[PDB]
């Protein structure tokens, strides 16, 4: 100890791989293959999805760190809180109007704008592959 | 040596990369300076932010001074013809009066760090004009422009 | 005695709530797709 601890997680992390190897196998089934060439395909797509994701979501993320929390310190914790807090954002809530702003254009922009693009974009790419 | 230097750095495609990367560096100092403490004087990190809206300012004044047409609000209104010109130009304005609060004392502080706070998300969204001529994320783009308008006429609904 | 007409509310709520209009945004931004 503390390296069985490593080996461990190391193991805890290949597993990951040796059932995600199983694809390649899938890909032989009539019925599994296509999928799987699905799954190939949808990877890029989410890829190239995932920048614009960022763009929109963790700026708002960084407007609801500085307009709450305004006494938060340098440190590391604070990127843990701008990608981790918005990540389970679902439960949480003279001129302090702007805040709400912030959430509608939230609720506006982030799921009902973004989702419904990815079922759109993955519908797309069913009948060409 | 220096003509190669010079044939390097007026290419349009180094400088649309400096370019971007001069933004990717703004993003990561307003970052900062909407994440950290905020005092009666700016720090480092954010006078570099205050002369990077005043040095486009100057530009988009050299963009409205250096254009085709020879009449002033001529070429003022084909300046503002274009919609990203248009929030570039409400963006600066948004700044400057930002800036102008937060260098008053309280509560005008938490005034300027709110209008900062709202200026850095339309510092994020504009990288979408740029991602506008990725091949793959250009119609993603123009996918976000027709289904503004689609949602806008969903909302009254 | 008569306290039924609330639930009818929140069964209308989620019949055309969500069940309704969020699929039609779905239909929506799916016919906007090929057109672009
Ligand atoms: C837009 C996407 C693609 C990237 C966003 C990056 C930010 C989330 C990063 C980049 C710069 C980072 C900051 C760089 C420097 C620091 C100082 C650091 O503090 C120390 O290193 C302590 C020692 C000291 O410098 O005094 C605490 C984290 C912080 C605020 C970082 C917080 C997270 C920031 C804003
Ligand atoms: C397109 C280009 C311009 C983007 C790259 C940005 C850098 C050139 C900037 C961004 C952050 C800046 C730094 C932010 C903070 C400081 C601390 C500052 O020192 C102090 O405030 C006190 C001394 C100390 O403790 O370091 C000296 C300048 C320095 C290193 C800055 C040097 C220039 C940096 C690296
Ligand atoms: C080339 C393109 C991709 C832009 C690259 C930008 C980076 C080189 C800049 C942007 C943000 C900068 C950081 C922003 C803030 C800080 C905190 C600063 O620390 C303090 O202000 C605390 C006091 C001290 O200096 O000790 C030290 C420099 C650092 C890490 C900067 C180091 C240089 C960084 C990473
Ligand atoms: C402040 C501030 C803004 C900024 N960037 C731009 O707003 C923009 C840009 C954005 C992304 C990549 C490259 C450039 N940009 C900078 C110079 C003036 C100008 C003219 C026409 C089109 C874009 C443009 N840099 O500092």
């Amino acid at each position: 100890q503390p390296f069985r601890s490593d080996g461990r997680v190391i193991y805890c992390v290949n597993i990951i791989y040796w059932y995600i190897r199983l694809l390649d196998i899938f890909g032989v089934n009539k019925y599994l293959g296509p999928y799987v060439m699905m799954i190939g395909k949808m990877m890029i797509d989410m890829m190239y999805f995932v920048i614009i994701m960022l763009v929109v979501l963790m700026s708002f993320g960084v407007a609801r760190q500085a307009i709450l929390f305004p006494n938060e310190e340098p440190s590391w914790k604070l990127a843990k809180n701008i990608f981790y807090m918005p990540y389970w954002m679902i439960y949480g809530e003279t001129g302090a109007w702007i805040v709400p702003a912030i959430m509608a254009c939230y609720l506006l922009v982030a799921n009902i704008l973004l989702v419904n693009l990815l079922i759109a974009v993955f519908n797309n790419t069913f009948f060409e592959v | 040596l220096g003509r190669k230097i010079y044939e390097f750095y007026n290419a349009p495609i180094v400088k649309f990369w400096f370019y971007t990367l001069a933004y990717i560096g703004y993003l990561m100092l307003f970052n900062y300076i909407v994440l950290v403490k905020m005092e009666r004087w700016p720090s480092t990190q954010e006078w570099i932010v205050i002369s990077y809206i005043f040095t486009l300012g100057i530009e988009k004044m050299r963009e409205i001074l250096m254009s085709e047409p020879g009449k002033l609000l001529q070429k003022v209104k084909v300046w503002l013809q274009e919609y990203w010109n248009v929030t570039d130009l409400i963006a600066i304005l948004l700044f400057s009066v930002g800036m102008i609060l937060r260098l008053q004392d309280q509560p005008f502080r938490s005034d300027g760090r709110v209008i900062y706070c709202v200026n850095i998300i339309y510092w994020y969204i504009r990288l979408l004009d740029i991602f506008g001529v990725n091949k793959y994320l250009g119609p993603y783009v123009m996918m976000i422009g027709k289904m503004m308008i689609d949602m806008m006429y969903f909302v009254i609904i």
